[PDB]
């Protein structure tokens, strides 16, 4: 009856739209299921411009590839929102949504109405949240031990690159936090670390730096590259005027005023430079090994470069907006706009400042600080995709170690949490039902659908997932009667079980909590949508 | 049964996206696709290598045997080739030597993996096989170095470094091209008894100015720079002035005006009579102080007005535009002066010294000669090339750029040392990797044995391009290493190659140790990426 | 998001195949598709019904109000409409009467079914509601029958049968059209009363000849068949009377030719001289035996050679050409003759009797008069139909065939079994089924009560086409049926019916004086076909079409 409204309008009702939600989610999952796990496949994104991007994360894959099917758009927007807050779980949510639909679609053909199917999802999900509190283990972060942070950070890097580069990047992402902490305030920000993209050495030769590194080099040759003692002066004012707000001009009566009107603009430039020179010699005069460095966010007049060249002062222009807040944390100084108010107290301190020339550009390096409140990570690569592949591995590793400090509870990984939910959701007894036979249908579909995560890991390793999970259920049966609590994991090497706590594999709290809740809403709305309609004016 | 189901995934993604995944293709298929471009580099390798003509959509023809230069101008749709193209780009940017070795070695590592994958060896264990074999390769290169040299100063010491690199490119010239680079390095390096702390060296200290016409043997080395400009105002004084102070001004010579647009405002006619002589005496005051300091040459990057050129012509002061800013700092290093944006008056400490300046035509076009004898130059020089064709001189400039790139890679680290060339090092690495696989049992032995097979392409390419049989001379080369004199065996290119044994120390053909270490790391990682990509995703157009 | 999945896995069938099911309002669209052609036949119902013009692809125009004839030239698309189209064609063939009733009744059963489906009634329960109500409907028709035709032929009784049937088709004048058809029926009846023989009748016996020009009042009834023919040799009024002896030959008149390689063989000039005079003596010897029997007319079925026509003009024997078959077959039934293939002397017992053969100008061309007289009665009489337009001549020919088919209804059953006309038949069934719906417990009473509501279309259609308000006239008619039956017998209220124009307010007293009645044998099959036509549409849950 839709064509009577518009001739060009189309629709698919009841099972016509139901086959779409099951197929489109299964087709999207089949592509992204091969990326789950350390043995997962590597995708190469090639656009029309010729750019190559190698990443195993679903956030970049779904962003570069436009999805024509409207059903998979909900999964893409759900996996995108999962990467925003938790920085992880893109592939996990995609694999859960498509599995919840296929498991529930089998009951629909049996005569089960989708309404009671959605009931079994919400009742079983609330029981999983209660089990999540008992299954998680609280940790003490006051000791700041390295061994605990190395194993958690390595588990996220094993899903990106091989074990050779993982062992190199594992202490780097572990050092990504370090001196940044607060006991009382709880505020933790990962935007203070800087991601540098440059081609130098090899991707495995990268190292961590304890101080800020900038991409701007020395503008004048006489500016010393290496400075033992430097006082960073933050200047947000532009030394070179781009334009005057009020339109004005210079009208000279005689040619003698031409050089005078040109010197009139020399007074405002020298007025800002007069207080800067007096600040350097204010501390101590004729003092070797102590330099003075200025980092400016706006442009610097090339004419004024010779003013600082005689005093051996390093100047940097066109700094990033996020760089101003980082100068206070690293160098310990204070952000200043104009030069009207200066003092040695607001000046920063650095133990080592040097610059290196890579290619046609020069980069500024600052390190050796007393109590730096921020740091940076230098990402080097041998090619174009090496910068994008390592960056996606670090950014996904940053949010992993942050949730450890944000939430002291750590949940073991390696599919140990998904297998434990299988036996718990089989029989709910009289605890939570709400209906006779109506609710138990949706619970059974949600319980068996949580086993896709451990089975997908085995399929990427080339083994039999049914044989791996068979020995898992046999160990859990004897562990209940032996009065011993054991966490059974999945090992992809020998095709046997393992212990996530001993093997060093753990998962974040916010990643698993938002994945179960996020995938439940996406799969529920698709089961509750019986019609797909398209209408509009072209 | 007439029409296919079209698959349900056809509606997923778009029709422009193409998929190549395991068992779906690739898997030594795409490896056979790069063999067309791999054979292109095999014919260009060595002193007998063949140059290749490439015509870009713009119409410019670049004829060179350098793989990094050829793959840059070629538009290639196949994505995995760009992994090898970008691998060769790093070799030219950083080290600048060995670009042909990276493309050939990385291409053979994928060819030797054809048998590994056919035997059922997964790509996971293949990556671990090349990584462990690459670490053992870099550790064995130090014990084979007999060419350790602490000098890096005398000109004859550069015959084992710069000359072997020039032997490969433009083999028709050996002592002519080597003398041009060796003399240019001796000029840019400062004269001192002992220079430590790794004195700074860059590729900008040696330049190439190509002039059409003339034989290559007629070329010479000039300590200064040669630019094509038009002198104005007077003929040079030759040596009558001897050393003359040269002032380089960044801003143009003219009465200083504000950045904003001004205009002349005249209220009465009394200022109109003084307006003509006002601009004359205003700029003359700043030009009079320059002649009092003895400055015979003024260089202003921007355009100089006629009012400023009028005064400088009578005092005999040279004016040179130098429109490009990059070449402006190069003339400053010849005289050793400081660029001054201000006009003011020249200070004695900030002025340089130039012995003589002359204007002559090397190829029929007037150019200005900055050559300075007996003077002090710092990190500046040039090489004037003479050739009949423009395309032939293009690769010669790249051969000089590759020659000075070896000096940069030699000077910056502790040292580049030396390695035996002409297929001597590649054969010795075969026996090291082969014996390394038998020391540690396991499944990685298959990837280790095939890793040493890829080293056989380099020594046979010299024999293949020489019109020799690789089934005779090459097998006889391994028997010569049976056992110092067994490490110096190499491949011979000559009509006398029938014996297949020539001492390398006779012609002194050596390669840099740091170049081979950087070339293997890039070639191994490039071939590792192709085998580590399971699925390929394309796009429309 | 930009483009739909466009029904994945739809490649199982060709792109021209479409699937339509009772769900998604398509069963409502199918009922709504009936109303498009239903209103076309509503204005054509009754004596005031309006004829329709339908132009085919060849340009032929047929103007008729008959639902069975109109649906023939129309191109039908919707599949379930063809169920209604083919249902009306069967009623015209079988009983030759009640064609417009099947079209309207089957269409109203689907209209009342739209409310039945909306209330949740399954397709199975709806079918069972109409089947149980139809069986009760057929039983009440036999209880409400009044009067009978009794004797086969009567001057007055034939005005109560053919006249009310032809009143709806080209109403015009009443007694003019009724006398023309009623006259031709009495001639084809064998009569022979008290003999106990089985009566017999043929619907193809009466033939209608369309002749343009003149007026309807100038039409007459001819006992013989009328054709357009031109006599070859001569025209004869045959005023010498004493009737005639006529013979019919289905084979042409000519020298018998060998079916294989007929060829003239002449060996010598002696056989050539006698070949020209030999063929002349053959026809002379064959035609002499026919002329000696007193045969003044010969009916030929094919082309006759010129040599055979020569000797026929010598004895003054007429020549008739009867092409094809059926035209010659009905000629012998008039004179009672038996055709024989040979050219020899016919049997005197097989010769027919025709008193006069006349040729006169009627519509501008020469027609031959086979008309019979009082004695020596003949069968298969023809009716000359005069009209100004040929379009009126086509439907009146079908209007006469409707009266001829009504005569067939007087043979197979026990009698005529007249029913009250003017829509009184379907109105009385409303009150009887309403009481029947209450006597049946359960949920099946919903379809039974609505089954009687569909009978309200007959009084509403006759009132709407008459220019009267259906809201004022229809409820006033139930006042006669709302008083049920009194404490005394002899209730004449069953004769109330719908009146056209005039003074309105019901009227025409009791229809017994109007003499318009209906046939019981027609209403039996009219309800059964119309019910199965709507049942078939309701019994189809899914409809599949091809190429469109």
């Amino acid at each position: 009856s839709l064509q009577l409204l518009n001739p060009k309008a189309e629709s698919l009702r009841r099972d016509a739209a139901l086959k779409v939600n099951v197929t489109s989610a299964e087709g999207l999952q089949s592509v992204l299921e091969t990326n789950l796990g350390p043995k997962g496949t590597l995708k190469m994104l090639v656009d029309g411009a010729g750019n190559i991007k190698l990443t195993k994360d679903g956030k970049v894959l779904l962003t570069e590839m436009q999805i024509q099917s409207p059903t998979a758009v909900l999964i893409a927007r759900a996996a995108a929102a999962q990467d925003e807050i938790t920085g992880d779980g893109t592939t996990t949510v995609v694999c859960l949504v498509g599995e919840l639909l296929r498991q529930a679609h089998r009951f629909i053909q049996e005569g089960v109405h989708p309404r009671i199917i959605t009931d079994g999802f919400e009742i079983a999900r609330k029981e999983s949240m209660k089990f999540l509190d008992e299954f998680k283990i609280s940790k003490t972060n006051l000791s700041n031990d390295r061994e605990f942070l190395l194993q958690v950070a390595r588990s996220s890097l094993l899903t990106k690159v091989d074990a050779d580069l993982t062992e190199v990047l594992t202490p780097i992402v572990t050092d990504a936090v370090l001196s940044v902490y607060d006991a009382q305030a709880d505020n933790l920000d990962l935007h203070m670390v800087e991601i540098m993209q440059m081609q130098h050495l090899s991707p495995k030769d990268t190292t961590f730096i304890k101080g800020l590194v900038l991409d701007h080099g020395g503008r004048h040759p006489d500016m010393p590259t290496r400075v033992k003692n430097a006082y960073v002066l933050i200047l947000n004012v532009s030394l070179e005027y781009e334009k005057t707000e009020v339109n004005s001009g210079f009208f000279y009566s005689s040619a003698d005023q031409r050089d005078k009107l040109a010197a009139s603009e020399r007074k405002f430039v020298d007025a800002k430079l007069k207080k800067i020179i007096d600040l350097k010699n204010e501390v101590c005069g004729m003092d070797p090994d102590k330099g003075f460095v200025i980092i400016n966010q706006k442009g610097i007049d090339p004419m004024s470069l010779d003013v600082f060249a005689k005093h051996n002062i390093l100047a940097l222009r066109r700094a990033k907006r996020r760089n101003m807040e980082r100068l206070q944390l690293v160098t310990g100084g204070e952000a200043q706009n104009s030069v009207e108010d200066l003092s040695p107290q607001i000046l920063g301190f650095s133990g080592l400042v040097y610059q290196e020339t890579i290619g046609e550009e020069k980069f500024t390096y600052v390190t050796e600080n007393t109590d730096p409140k921020s740091c940076t990570i230098l990402i080097k690569g041998s090619t174009h995709y090496a910068l994008a592949q390592t960056k996606d591995a670090v950014r996904d590793g940053l949010r992993a170690v942050a949730n450890v400090l944000k939430d002291k509870n750590i949940i073991p990984g390696a599919g140990a949490f998904y297998i434990a939910l299988s036996r718990y959701l089989r029989s709910a007894n009289m605890n939570k039902l709400g209906a006779k036979g109506k609710t138990k249908t949706g619970i059974e579909a949600f319980a068996e659908a949580l086993l896709v995560i451990p089975k997908t890991l085995v399929k990427n390793s080339g083994f039999d997932p049914l044989d791996v999970l068979a020995m898992v259920e046999d160990e859990l049966d004897d562990a209940q009667d032996s009065d011993e609590t054991r966490y059974v994991g999945v090992d992809l090497n020998i095709g046997d079980s393992c212990d996530p706590t001993i093997e060093g594999i753990w998962d974040s709290y916010r990643v698993l909590r938002n994945a179960i809740t996020g995938a439940t809403g996406i799969a529920s709305n698709l089961l509750l949508c019986d019609e797909l309609l398209r209408a509009g004016r072209s | 049964s007439l029409r296919l189901p079209q698959n349900p995934n056809a509606g997923l993604f778009k029709q422009g996206y193409n998929s190549y995944s395991n068992a779906d293709g690739q898997i030594i298929k795409s490896i056979a696709a790069i063999r067309e471009l791999h054979q292109m580099c095999l014919t260009s390798m060595g002193p007998c290598g063949r140059n290749k003509i490439i015509v870009n959509h713009l119409g410019k023809i670049i004829i060179t045997n350098d793989a990094a230069t050829m793959l840059r101008e070629l538009d290639i749709v196949h994505p995995a080739v760009k992994v090898l193209v970008m691998a060769t780009e790093q070799q030219k940017i950083d080290m600048g030597d060995g670009t042909n070795l990276v493309m050939i070695l990385a291409g053979e590592l994928l060819n030797v993996s054809e048998k590994l994958i056919s035997m059922g060896l997964s790509a996971v264990e293949i990556i671990q096989g090349y990584n462990m074999a690459r670490k053992f390769t870099l550790k064995e290169l130090d014990e084979m170095v007999v060419g350790e040299i602490t000098d890096k100063n005398d000109k004859n010491e550069l015959l084992k470094m710069i000359k072997p690199v020039i032997s490969s490119k433009k083999y028709g010239s050996e002592d002519i091209l080597s003398e041009l680079v060796s003399e240019a390095v001796s000029h840019v390096l400062p004269v001192a008894q002992q220079a430590g702390e790794i004195p700074y060296f860059n590729v900008d200290s040696i330049r190439v100015v190509k002039i059409m016409g003339g034989s290559l043997s007629n070329s010479t080395v000039i300590k200064g720079m040669v630019f094509n400009r038009e002198p104005e105002g007077h003929v040079k004084s030759l040596s009558e002035d001897k050393k003359h102070k040269v002032a380089v001004f960044t801003c143009p010579l003219d009465i200083a005006n504000t950045e904003t647009k001004g205009t002349v405002l005249l209220h009465n006619a009394q200022e109109m009579l003084d307006f003509s002589k006002g601009e004359e005496k205003q700029i003359d005051a700043m030009m009079k102080e320059i002649a009092d300091m003895g400055v015979e040459c003024i260089v202003a990057g921007a355009g100089v007005g006629e009012l400023a050129l009028h005064y400088l012509n009578r005092y005999g002061i040279l004016v040179l535009k130098v429109p490009s800013k990059f070449e402006l700092r190069r003339l400053c290093r010849v005289c050793g002066a400081t660029p001054l944006p201000r006009l003011g008056a020249p200070t004695p400490e900030e002025l340089g010294l130039v012995e003589t300046v002359k204007t002559m035509e090397i190829g029929g076009d007037r150019v200005t000669v900055f050559k300075q004898e007996q003077g002090e130059i710092s990190r500046t020089s040039t090489i004037i090339l003479r050739g009949a064709t423009q395309n032939n001189l293009d690769d010669i400039e790249r051969a000089i750029d590759d020659g000075v790139a070896a000096v940069k890679g030699l000077m910056k680290p502790s040292g580049g040392k030396l390695l035996p060339g002409a297929g001597a090092t590649e054969i010795e690495l075969i026996s090291r990797i082969t014996k390394y696989g038998e020391r540690t049992p396991g499944l990685l032995q298959l990837a280790i044995k095939q890793f040493a097979v890829a080293f056989e392409v380099v020594p046979r390419t010299l024999a293949e391009t020489a019109g020799l049989d690789v089934n005779e001379v090459l097998p006889n080369l391994y028997a010569a290493h049976n056992v110092t004199d067994h490490l110096y065996k190499g491949v011979d290119i000559d009509g006398e190659s029938d014996e297949g044994v020539k001492d390398i120390r006779e012609e002194n053909i050596y390669d840099m140790l740091a170049t081979k270490k950087f070339a293997i790391n890039v070639a191994t990682e490039a071939a590792t990426t192709v085998l580590s990509i399971d699925q390929i995703i394309m796009a429309k157009k």
